[PDB]
């Protein structure tokens, strides 16, 4: 089975460096032009750099010239991207991508369609410091009720939410995060339930924010008066 | 540089209907070197078409491409549910290779009015100076909805943000949250918090509300 697996992404301050790698298996890696293609959050795709099978012809997007370096190790079936002098605008999910064309050689960077892609590795360039979320209950009250958890003021993306350690999945909505004017992210996760269940059943949201190693379990129960 | 302009921004189509997606280039794309990709949320792009008209291996026959020069089209002859995605065109006739900005294909279904819920700030949040009030719209179609905040009957502006889910894979509906953010100081100053919802599936707007500190 064909695999491309990227790694090396993370949060870095502007001006600093990162090195991405893409490890390939399941095909003759040393016979193809390989590429990096990036996708800024909410945006479209942009070719970043490419390198021919032999690794002697390479090309770069204008925006990363002088800053990024693509290279390959055919013995390790691996592709790399050295990224120096990172800027906020370099923030993106970085995909490793295989060219469709088996190489015609004559030593050139060519091709231009990508038929196999990795899952991508996320790069965030910012002077903002990692910050874990505060988790607040969205309590139900008064035949369907709703409850939830507010996951507020964290950085950077992403945060994941489950309910009852994965046991509650139907009726759940975990919303896309929004960027607040503070520069921090916030989202809510909700679930609709039969009203009668409010007295009978326990609801706990499980919040994970990997960048800050923040794991929070918040029991959500009806409010009284 | 070759700029690719896709249209429309969004297509809404019932299953079985024809999807026609356009890609226009700012200069001639040499040798019809134009590709189309499908991208679903959380997933990497998938190559559908290359050379303007050639289906990639494994791609269903309902996908086809045509065109040359500056005008190209992707056609899905009869839309399947799983075709909900963003579609991107890409030229590789001239370097640097460039992509269009995408056309989103969403699935049309019958109108469904949202159920609406309102959440006051928790006492835990209140203990530290900020109050968030949340309005939830559940399981609705179409996407377009108006969600207005009223505080003691005064309509709010500029102090709320919305977030919308992707279309449900099961029932093709959306859900939406609107979040009103106030300081704890002015939160405690007011009594009646309401979200008013206007939607095609509602004969008149629906309001959910709570009275601060009450039950």
């Amino acid at each position: 089975e064909v695999q491309l697996v990227e790694s090396g992404g993370g949060l870095v301050q502007p001006g600093r460096s990162l090195r991405l790698s893409c490890a390939a298996s399941g095909f003759s890696f040393d016979e193809y032009t390989m590429h990096w293609v990036r996708q800024a959050p909410g945006k479209g795709l942009e070719w970043v750099a490419g390198i021919n099978w032999k690794g002697n012809f390479m090309g770069y997007a204008d925006s990363v010239q002088g800053r990024f370096t693509i290279s390959r190790d055919n013995g390790k079936n691996s592709l790399y991207l050295q990224m120096n002098s990172l800027r906020a605008e370099d923030t993106a999910l970085y995909y490793c991508a295989k060219d469709r064309l088996e190489s015609s050689a004559m030593d050139i960077l060519e091709g231009g369609t990508f038929d196999i892609w990795g899952q991508g590795t996320m790069v965030t360039v910012s002077s903002a410091s990692t910050k874990g979320p505060s988790v607040f209950p969205l309590a139900p009250s008064s035949g369907t009720a709703a409850l939830g958890c507010l996951v507020k003021d964290y950085f950077p993306e992403p945060v994941t939410v489950s309910w009852n350690s994965g046991a509650l999945t139907s009726g759940v909505h975990t919303f896309p995060a929004v960027l607040q004017s503070s520069g921090l992210y916030s989202l809510s996760s909700v679930v609709t339930v039969p009203s009668s269940s409010l007295g009978t059943q326990t609801y706990i949201c499980n919040v994970n924010h990997k960048p800050s190693n923040t794991k929070v379990d918040k029991r959500v129960e009806p409010k009284s008066c | 540089e070759i700029v690719l302009t896709q249209s429309p921004g969004t297509l809404s189509l019932s299953p079985g209907e024809r999807a026609t997606l356009s890609c226009r280039a700012s200069q001639s794309v040499s040798s019809s070197y134009l590709a189309w990709y499908q991208q679903k949320p959380g997933q990497a792009p998938r190559l559908l078409i290359y050379g303007a008209s050639t289906r990639a291996t494994g791609i269903p026959a309902r996908f086809s491409g045509s065109g040359s020069g500056t005008d190209f089209t992707l056609t899905i002859s009869r839309l399947e549910p799983e075709d909900l995605a963003v579609y991107y065109c890409q030229q590789y006739g001239s370097s640097p290779w460039t992509f269009g900005q995408g056309t989103k294909v969403e699935i049309k279904r019958t109108v469904a009015a949202p159920s609406v819920f309102i959440f006051p700030p928790s006492d835990e949040q209140l203990k530290s100076g900020t109050a968030s009030v949340v309005c939830l719209l559940n399981n609705f179609y179409p996407r377009e909805a108006k969600v207005q905040w009223k505080v003691d009957n005064a309509l709010q502006s500029g102090n709320s943000q919305e977030s919308v889910t992707e279309q449900d894979s099961k029932d093709s509906t959306y859900s939406l949250s609107s979040t009103l953010t106030l300081s704890k100081a002015d939160y405690e100053k007011h009594k009646v918090y309401a979200c008013e919802v206007t939607h095609q599936g509602l004969s008149s707007p629906v309001t959910k509300s709570f009275n601060r500190g009450e039950c």
